[PDB]
């Protein structure tokens, strides 16, 4: 089943720097889209992750949201010197890159949209550490992460990596490891909130709170395939909106049906709701939640 | 109330200390022992670094010594009730056979009962044969049949769940407080785990229990009190029997779904022609559930509820001896020196000696700036650490000691200077 | 199963319980039993003669 | 960790006095030429000690690497009448060689390389004892036993040969039998030290310990399909080098790697680094543990 997992609530822009060769077709995200950074992301046996957690958010869709900034410059060169923001903490990677691709987004320490990209027509290694010459190359990225975000706006500029026993994970300088450094390549997860860094965890522990939502109803079009229709345009009963809705009897139950006045179709979905973290005990809203496969440097004594 | 009354030093095998931005921290890679405290008592933990002012400690709130139980067979039940539809039709009319009656499978929808709509509930459907000819109604000579179709719905607003008790598992509600401040209200029982901030802790020693518990049933209620029933638990659900429709979740019995289990040739019917009449007669649990209400006496223990967590305890009223875990999951423990002012005084100290309970002090600390005040003996056997902030407030925690006579010299502390006090009070004798 | 919280748990027996309610040195009966020096392997003392043959 | 097998450290070359009549494809050793003295140890399944030791040197390179003396004559003519050195050394090695070669070396008493020459037109037979008219004759030389080669300059010229329940083997008269002696065919280890004697071994006990040495890292090339190069002209911390190069952890963490402006990738081996054995209740460093398959005499009542 599942049918609401090429559909995204509320903006739903997959638009990526410097790598200018899908803006046709990628804003927005309906039901018979083309893009290549989102095609991978519902791929089976590769981001889980992203098909538990579809009725959500992404990293572009969260840039496009008006609440994560971009970083300066938000496409890197490959072909650089000295002084490349996206190679050490593009180096300590682990997760394989497909063929076929040659730009490749993540996120930075600081919260920011950060992308490489390579020269034409040069495609990525294996490790999309480096890049080689040239089926057919895609027009767009690949999501390096895989993380989701939702609609939150809490603080987080005081809270910090909260992994004990750790000498160095990633790219951060966490503690002062007093014994040897056992290299191995593990699975951390992160988090960043509203303007804060990548805070790393431990034991990700989401939970999942639903209720009466605007989130939790989409509309497609009529058909004398789909299409996409924001379902924010629908005002409440005995009012007059923007934009005209209908629906059923859940639909039509809480928003005015307009009958024939409008040009979609309401229906009673789900999926929404207010997700929450663990984070330091303390509940709190998740931002850009994810997992990221960097080298961790434990202490072997 | 605060106060450690089993204090124990940290092996230096497990504690290494480190120097990072003008301060002296340090971190735990294993795991120490304390005796587990009584009602009201406390076992603190002293952590040392790498001179004498730099002293950590973790205090553990023991609240009361408990007996939870452990759940294994579960299942919800409540009261139903049916309906019968009765439907007769003549012989030899679509399915109106006597023989087809006889052997009617019960999950076969009839002809005369495909636009009931969607039922997904505990539905069966009969048959039973009646008579034919001019007198009730009928063109055929033959016997007519009258078809059965009767579903159960609930009618009870709320629903039980009866469930039993292998064994008593001594648990402790503890209240662990870590070195920073931060306040963690754990369980542990028997040899339980949990995780913490600060790393894991378990359970170690236990000598405490009940015996006898299988042949006792136990019954919840959403958000009213448990009760207790004086039988073993019950076995198959058999007609005449508490117990005889079961299910395994509470909207299985609030909306009478399909996927629980009932009592075979239980729902009776009246074969009247025409008429039928379907009722059971189900066992009422409300009856038991208010005859045997909680709290009850059961030989020299209190059998009652639980308040927060869902789940049943046991009150005794014997000593508490135990040991806990202390494991840190390596854990850095940092600390900054003070550097604010404190003039503390002494009020009061009443309690008791030699026994687990202790003596409450009264201490007026009275200091400039917010941070924390370290005190301590001379010998090096007692540690007392209170909270500071800027203005006049009442203090203290729980003291243990063996002389009702009490006369040690503290020395406490706020910044660096040492500067000398003495307490005085007479205590009482408490086992 | 708290709706949407869990709290898992075992009940294994901690084996540092007896590792130091019986850590050696332990007498029994009328010896003492200790470990070994160098090679590892549990041993054990006597108060006996010496009567064997190489 | 590319299986590469075909870089030699050192001087590579392979080749002895009498015969040089193979250093053109085999001066040095590299990706380029056939060498019958080297492709015959790339076998699938024939020589494991060759393959787990890849990245070492063997016999005839560690000879040409002035660490250890040949023998004399190094090459014995198996044509010429009136006997010759190399007939009691080679007439014991009881083992099977192909057909279409000129050549053979392996261990004499000294501890030199003793081997065999064949003056065209003349091709070795089964056993090798005797040369006969012969297709392309391989011109190289066919080892006998299997080998290999490291630098060591450790002292052990006063320990000979130490066995135990056998009276003579090979060729060497070891302690001597006042009663019987059966003779049979065994496979019996030896090894060889600074400046010493062959020393056959009785318990094989060898052990590897892998360290930080430039010969246990292999370097790559940029294009824009990653090939071998060199790995010593790669720079070191506080030296000079040629192209940059760059790599993981272990070639970063001792020689010099700039990633980006870099134009070769260090990457760590597979099975090389100090290794040492185990004769007479101490640990030495020896030159080559090899075995063969000679006759052993050992007692009998």
């Amino acid at each position: 089943e599942d049918p609401h997992l090429r559909n995204r609530p509320g903006k739903g822009h997959n638009y990526i720097d410097g790598m200018t060769q899908e803006d046709a077709t990628c804003k927005p995200v309906t039901y018979a889209g083309a893009c290549s950074s989102f095609d991978v992301l519902l791929e089976k046996g590769k981001f889980p992750l992203f098909q538990s957690y579809a009725h959500h958010r992404t990293l572009l869709e969260a840039v496009h949201d008006t609440i994560i900034a971009k970083a300066d410059p938000p496409s890197c060169d490959l072909q650089s010197a000295h002084g490349n923001p996206c190679m050490k903490e593009k180096l300590v990677m682990k997760t394989h890159c497909p063929n076929d691709y040659q730009s490749a987004h993540y996120l930075n320490n600081d919260g920011k949209m950060a992308s490489v990209k390579c020269p034409p027509k040069y495609e990525l290694t294996e490790d999309c550490n480096f890049c080689r010459q040239m089926a057919s190359l895609k027009k767009g990225s690949y999501p390096l992460q895989d993380l989701f975000c939702q609609s939150s706006e809490d603080d987080g500029s005081k809270l910090k990596t909260k992994m004990k026993g750790v000498c160095e994970v990633g790219v951060q300088a966490l503690k002062k490891c007093d014994g040897q450094l056992s290299t191995a390549h593990e699975v951390v997860p992160f988090a960043v909130f509203k303007n804060s860094k990548k805070v790393y965890l431990d034991k990700l522990d989401l939970k999942t709170e639903e209720n009466l939502l605007p989130d939790s109803f989409v509309c497609f079009e009529h058909k004398g395939e789909l299409k996409s229709f924001d379902i924010s345009q629908c005002p409440k009963i005995g009012g007059h909106g923007s934009k005209k809705c209908t629906g059923d009897a859940a639909f039509c139950s809480a928003y005015e049906c307009t009958a024939q006045y409008a040009n979609a179709y309401c229906s009673h979905a789900n999926g929404s709701g207010i997700v929450q973290i663990q984070v330091s005990g303390v509940w709190k809203k998740p931002l850009c939640v994810g997992y990221e496969r960097v080298v961790v440097k434990r202490e072997l004594s | 109330d605060p106060g450690c009354s089993e204090l124990i030093q940290a092996s230096s095998r497990i504690t290494t200390c480190s120097t990072e931005g003008v301060n002296t921290k340090c971190r735990l890679s294993g795991t120490a022992l304390i005796r587990a405290g009584s009602v009201g008592a406390e076992a603190c933990l002293m952590l040392k670094g790498v001179k004498e002012d730099q002293t950590k400690f973790l205090k553990i709130k023991t609240v009361s010594s408990e007996l939870s139980c452990r759940e294994g067979q579960s299942y919800w039940t409540g009261s139903f009730s049916p309906k019968c539809l009765s439907s007769r039709r003549c012989h030899l009319v679509g399915e109106c056979h006597v023989n087809r009656c006889l052997s009617w499978r019960d999950n076969e929808t009839s002809a005369e009962f495909s636009f009931v709509g969607e039922s997904t509930t505990m539905r069966e459907n009969k048959c039973f044969e009646q008579c034919g000819g001019w007198g009730c109604g009928c063109f055929n000579v033959n016997p007519s049949c009258l078809f059965v179709h009767t579903y159960l719905q609930s009618v009870r607003k709320e629903a039980l769940r009866v469930f039993n008790c292998i064994d008593w598992v001594h648990k402790l509600t503890l209240e662990i407080t870590d070195f920073d401040g931060s306040v963690s209200t754990i369980d542990l029982g028997a040899s339980s785990s949990r995780f913490t901030n600060w790393g894991s802790v378990s359970l170690s020693l236990d000598a405490e229990g009940i015996s006898g518990s299988n042949s006792f049933s136990f019954i919840e209620s959403p958000g009213k009190g448990y009760a207790i029933v004086d039988e073993p638990f019950s076995e198959i659900p058999r007609q005449g029997f508490l117990g005889e429709i079961r299910c395994n979740s509470e909207s299985s019995v609030l909306s009478a779904h399909e996927s629980c289990l009932r009592a075979p040739n239980l729902i009776s019917y009246k074969p009247m022609i025409d008429q039928l009449e379907c009722t059971t007669n189900l066992i009422d649990p409300f009856v038991v559930f208010e005859r045997g209400s909680l709290p009850q006496t059961r030989n020299d223990k209190t059998f009652a509820a639980s308040k927060g967590n869902r789940g049943v305890q046991a009150f005794s009223k014997g000593s508490v001896q135990a040991d806990l875990t202390l494991m840190f999951d390596n854990f850095e423990v940092d600390f900054v020196g003070a550097a604010v002012s404190c003039d503390a005084a002494f009020l009061n100290l009443t309690g008791c000696y030699s026994c687990n309970a202790g003596a409450r002090v009264c201490l007026s600390i009275t200091s400039t700036g917010t941070g924390s005040l370290s005190a301590h003996n001379k010998d090096g056997s007692l540690h007392i650490v209170l909270p500071s902030e800027n203005g006049t407030k009442d203090q203290c925690q729980i003291l243990h000691f063996t002389v009702p006579e009490v006369e040690e010299e503290f020395m406490y502390s706020c910044d660096g200077d040492e500067r000398p006090l003495l307490v005085k009070g007479t205590l009482i004798a408490i086992d």
